[PDB]
RNA sequence: UAAGGAACUCGGCAAAAUGACCCCGUAACUUCGGGAGAAGGGGUGCUCUUAGAGCCGCAGUGAAUAGGCCCAAGCGACUGUUUAUCAAAAACACAGGUCUCUGCUAAACCGUAAGGUGAUGUAUAGGGGCUGACGCCUGCCCGGU
RNA sequence: UGCAUUAGCUAGUUGGUAAGGUAACGGCUUACCAAGGCAACGAUGCAUAGCCGACCUGAGAGGGUGAUCGGCCACACUGGAACUGAGACACGGUCCAGACUCCUACGGGAGGCAGCAGUAGGGAAUCUUCCGCAAUGGGCGAAAGCCUGACGGAGCAACGCCGCGUGAGUGAGAAGGUCUUCGGAUCGUAAAACUCUGUUAUUAGGGAAGAACAUAUGUGUAAGUAACUGUGCACAUCUUGACGGUACCUAAUCAGAAAGCCACGGCUAACUACGUGCCAGCAGCCGCGGUAAUACGUAGGUGGCAAGCGUUAUCCGGAAUUAUUGGGCGUAAAGCGCGCGUAGGCGGUUUUUUAAGUCUGAUGUGAAAGCCCACGGCUCAACCGUGGAGGGUCAUUGGAAACUGGAAAACUUGAGUGCAGAAGAGGAAAGUGGAAUUCCAUGUGUAGCGGUGAAAUGCGCAGAGAUAUGGAGGAACACCAGUGGCGAAGGCGACUUUCUGGUCUGUAACUGACGCUGAUGUGCGAAAGCGUGGGGAUCAAACAGGAUUAGAUACCCUGGUAGUCCACGCCGUAAACGAUGAGUGCUAAGUGUUAGGGGGCCCCUUAGUGCUGCAGCUAACGCAUUAAGCACUCCGCCUGGGGAGUACGACCGCAAGGUUGAAACUCAAAGGAAUUGACGGGGACCCGCACAAGCGGUGGAGCAUGUGGUUUAAUUCGAAGCAACGCG
RNA sequence: UCCCGGGUCUUGUACACACCGCCCGUCACACCACGAGAGUUUGUAACACCCGAAGCCGGAGUACCGGAGCUAGCCGUCGAAGGUGGGACAAAUGAUUGGGGUGAAGUCGUAACAAGGUAGCCGUAUCGGAAGGUGCGGCUGGAUCACCUCCU
RNA sequence: GGAGGUGACACAUGAUAUA
RNA sequence: UACAA
């Protein structure tokens, strides 16, 4: 059955991005909402809408493509996994693509990026790399 | 495999094997047991000198049968043109198999113990136990 | 019965040795039952206290009675039977196997017959031949009889 | 640290009470009571091993090692004890037992280098039976001092590291060597010649530091004293060096004493000649050598290093070749034949809470030496010293609360239930039926039937085969029938009844994460096979005969037993295959088909089952919403070929065998996909005196001629299937 | 149609020194390692029993006040070594024996690779000098030619 | 046109490297 | 070609 809803979200984005879809819908959760907003804030996706329903909510994402239909998102990668959880300290926060990408980190001050985690001197669970 | 499978059954590297097994064993006479020591050479006595034919190649390759100091029997190649060896000769044996000769995995050291140096050698003498002329 | 201990002898024949009870402990092989009492070892008297403390002898199941054991091979599976009176066995029997005869007034057997056995049974039964537990198996020849 | 091809271990054992015992707690010991304790998170047993700081390697993650220096432990010929003592169950103590060695005058006595040297032995291999207590440290002493194989030094060894030499400047193509396309080229500014230097070397002259002291002798001061002596502290005087006349410095003389080792086909820097002729030899790999060898041996030249240079052995790297970082499993090695299911691993949404994981500070600790950075002393450098940094999965303590975990409470999407429909060779049992095969009987009826490439064996005139009717019996179910259906897989196909499993569609009553996977385990599992008992038509291992063939233990023919069938047990294997593990989600289309549903034959929609085809993936072939795409979870499996799914052990089995499963040794490949050819007793088309249709010859005779073989003094040499032989 | 040879296209191939190709197994030869094997030898460790040292525990002689104390000795429990016994395990070797690897192609055939001349392979059974044959089930990882479903 | 299902006499041998 | 027979 479903074991990693976050990796399912990152893969839904990867598959939709591969075929250059305009948008995609997925069932919602709090961390998936916060992951999506960071992608919006960092400029990887266009917009996030939340659609309420009886079951668990729906997240609508809008993908971004530049001139000549070049993909803004190049890749997504799940780092921490149910089979093997990955944690890091602020002093060992990984840089993604030499700083040209981002790492999503779940810290005790919420879900933030790696550049901000070093700024706040907090570590936590490395959710995913986006570049 | 999965991480859980690796935790249950970790990786195992292949065990390396030695090309000169007769050199890496000693013998304690008092306890009549075999040791493991990694010697670079071993003394031995020639049981039967002679010749053997190669496996495309064709020649009469000189060799000796040697009982090493650890009571192991080996076939050792005699390099160089002419040798002074016969039965009951005391020889020093080093590693290095000779291709085209099946069952010969060792070399006799020229110029050590009873083996003489190659006569008339002038190039690469230290490989054939020959003193510097003149 | 000194010392020896199978040197005796066709052959340890005969004799010696073992031997009871109680407690430890027990191999190959096996048809899983066995082998097994395998083997090999410990304890036994008497008095006193309530398992200990003592006492005596060379010796305590102090007499008599009471398995010797082990390793390996042939034959026969086994218990049983036999030459009364020189042979007890590897011979006979055996459970098991197979072949064959027999439809019942059966076949087979006794008897001249009547009458009987088979059987007050009926083919999962009865008679005869060969083989002989069990395991794996049982090849070729139908020319002759 | 290995090994599960080691699964059971323990009976003072585990706990209790009491006593004893110890520096001390305690089954530490004993007595009595109870039956506990350990183990798949690997007990126990076997094997191996002193452990760490460190060291080697590596980008790192890791892998490998424990010599030297430091910490800890253990041991002192082997085993058992105790004594003295603060401390030992004591290396150079005792007692006892044992092995061994030595003295004896046979009663008796003696000894323990794993201290430093040294000897013998073993070994490929590892040093002097040296000097001194001057320094540092230790024991004893009031001290002087004594003792100290600790230690400080010297000796031997290129064993390693670092440093410096073996000359420097000028010098146009000498001789000699080697090669030569005999012009020359090269060794080569190299040599000689001219000058210059003395690191080193030899001879001589000087000559440190390392030494601090202690004692003693004076003064001063502090405490104390009634006071002194003494004691503590301070200053001043005194003696002391194994190394050693060493380091170092100064002067003189001389290029004179001081270069070797490996390599030169490619990897890989550097080529020629001669000798050799698959020999001799070389070789890490590819491989080299069989008469023109840059690969063998030598020579000249060159390259790489240099007081070293090569070889061997061993470890890490290259090796992503055990892949956490960082690999795989359709066809290359690799998905268990398939279910059910235990432990374990993993697990949907939200709120509150917690604080084990996670994060973030504080404190302590992670010795010294080492590594790395900085600085200082050694003429430099090695090396030495000093100051930092680093290294923990460490502990204790204060905070944070997103994620994982724990608690509580909600939720309905996952998963189940209910209700309403539908399809099905799903399974088990018992019945009914039609065709055909074989056999049997009867009637007609006569000469073959049968079989093959051709035959023969075989059956038949005693009436076959054919034909018609009837009977017996076993086995199997035409048509329907379809990349159709059902089942986990194996599998399931006439019809009827009975018993029974699962799936699909719709609905949204209900429960409220109840899920996924699944080691061990437990079951099912084609065919053959095995046991017991039945049955026996057809077919048919074995077998027989007949053919074919050089042979034919085959293929073909005529028969034919087990078996094929049933029941009940066993066996547990198949190319048990989609050669593709299960679960979940996401990612163009087109078009068939099976079972449904909704709406207006078509459109939409579920769940199966096929074909084609994007993106993506792939070594390619190909896969492609039924993935071999993109992801997460769990399981199984792989790590070159052979040996070998073998051996040994173990478990299972009546047996056949099955499951688990090595190594020695050997090779440099084995292998996958695709490509160009060739070939096929593959296919299609086509052609040639190729066959067919014809005519005339050769092979037989004599002779001519060429050849072979024999001869010979010579019978010259060349040509050898077509394509040598009236050929040059 | 057939014998020899050649051309085009296609198909299979384990061939490329290209079918005068490749290649399998028995038997014979030489070396090597390994298993089995009537047996023989050695080592470890436990167990049980017997004996049992020094030591542990218990039970005549010589500062205090003839006595106390003490020592010597004697007895039993525990005690290393040793001996006895039967097993477990491990290493060595053993007439003979089995299969394997390598070397060389000696011998017999020709099993596989082409439809390899009977398509091959898997399991199983059985037979045979050998490769192998045959039966039953399975697979396509089978060539050539048919009749149908599908796709283009 | 390309796939998937379905069905359909005899002929022995040729050493090693180097190619 | 060098071999093998
Ligand atoms: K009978
Ligand atoms: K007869
Ligand atoms: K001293
Ligand atoms: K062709
Ligand atoms: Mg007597
Ligand atoms: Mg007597
Ligand atoms: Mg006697
Ligand atoms: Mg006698
Ligand atoms: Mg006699
Ligand atoms: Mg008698
Ligand atoms: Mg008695
Ligand atoms: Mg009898
Ligand atoms: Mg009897
Ligand atoms: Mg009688
Ligand atoms: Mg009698
Ligand atoms: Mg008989
Ligand atoms: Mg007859
Ligand atoms: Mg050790
Ligand atoms: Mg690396
Ligand atoms: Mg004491
Ligand atoms: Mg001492
Ligand atoms: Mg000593
Ligand atoms: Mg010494
Ligand atoms: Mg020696
Ligand atoms: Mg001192
Ligand atoms: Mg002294
Ligand atoms: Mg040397
Ligand atoms: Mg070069
Ligand atoms: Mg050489
Ligand atoms: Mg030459
Ligand atoms: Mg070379
Ligand atoms: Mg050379
Ligand atoms: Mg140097
Ligand atoms: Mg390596
Ligand atoms: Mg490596
Ligand atoms: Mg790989
Ligand atoms: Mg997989
Ligand atoms: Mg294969
Ligand atoms: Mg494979
Ligand atoms: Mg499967
Ligand atoms: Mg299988
Ligand atoms: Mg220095
Ligand atoms: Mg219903
Ligand atoms: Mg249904
Ligand atoms: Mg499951
Ligand atoms: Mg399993
Ligand atoms: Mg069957
Ligand atoms: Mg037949
Ligand atoms: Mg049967
Ligand atoms: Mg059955
Ligand atoms: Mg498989
Ligand atoms: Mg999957
Ligand atoms: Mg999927
Ligand atoms: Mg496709
Ligand atoms: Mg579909
Ligand atoms: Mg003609
Ligand atoms: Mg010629
Ligand atoms: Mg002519
Ligand atoms: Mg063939
Ligand atoms: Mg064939
Ligand atoms: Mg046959
Ligand atoms: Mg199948």
């Amino acid at each position: 059955t479903m074991t990693d809803p976050i990796a399912d979200m990152l893969t839904r984005v990867r598959n939709a991005n591969m075929v250059r879809h305009e948008k995609l819908e997925l069932p919602a959760s709090n961390i998936k909402k916060e992951i999506a907003e960071i992608l919006k804030s960092e400029g990887f996706i266009k917009n996030v809408e939340y659609v309420e329903d009886d079951k668990q909510g729906v997240l609508r994402l809008f993908l971004k493509y530049g001139q000549n239909d070049e993909r803004v998102i190049t890749g997504l990668k799940r780092i921490s996994k149910p089979g093997l959880r990955v944690y890091a300290k602020a002093s060992e926060m990984p840089k993604v693509l030499n700083g040209l990408g981002i790492a999503l980190v779940s810290t005790s001050e919420g879900v933030i990026t790696d550049k901000e985690a070093r700024k706040r001197n907090v570590g936590g669970e490395i959710i995913a790399y986006v570049w | 495999p999965t991480i859980n499978q690796l935790v249950r059954k970790p990786r195992q590297s292949k065990i390396k094997k030695s090309d000169s097994p007769a050199l890496n064993k000693g013998f304690n006479s008092k306890k009549k047991k075999f040791t493991d020591l990694n010697s670079p050479q071993k003394r031995g006595v020639c049981t039967r000198v002679g010749t053997m034919t190669p496996k495309p190649n064709s020649a009469l390759r000189k060799y000796a049968r040697v009982r090493l100091s650890n009571n192991i029997e080996i076939n050792a190649y005699i390099p160089g043109i002419g040798h002074n060896l016969q039965e009951h000769s005391v020889v020093l044996v080093r590693g290095g198999r000779v291709k085209d000769l099946p069952g010969v995995r060792y070399h006799i050291v020229r110029g050590a113990l009873d083996t003489s140096g190659v006569d008339g050698r002038r190039q690469g003498r230290s490989l054939y136990g020959t003193k510097k002329p003149k």
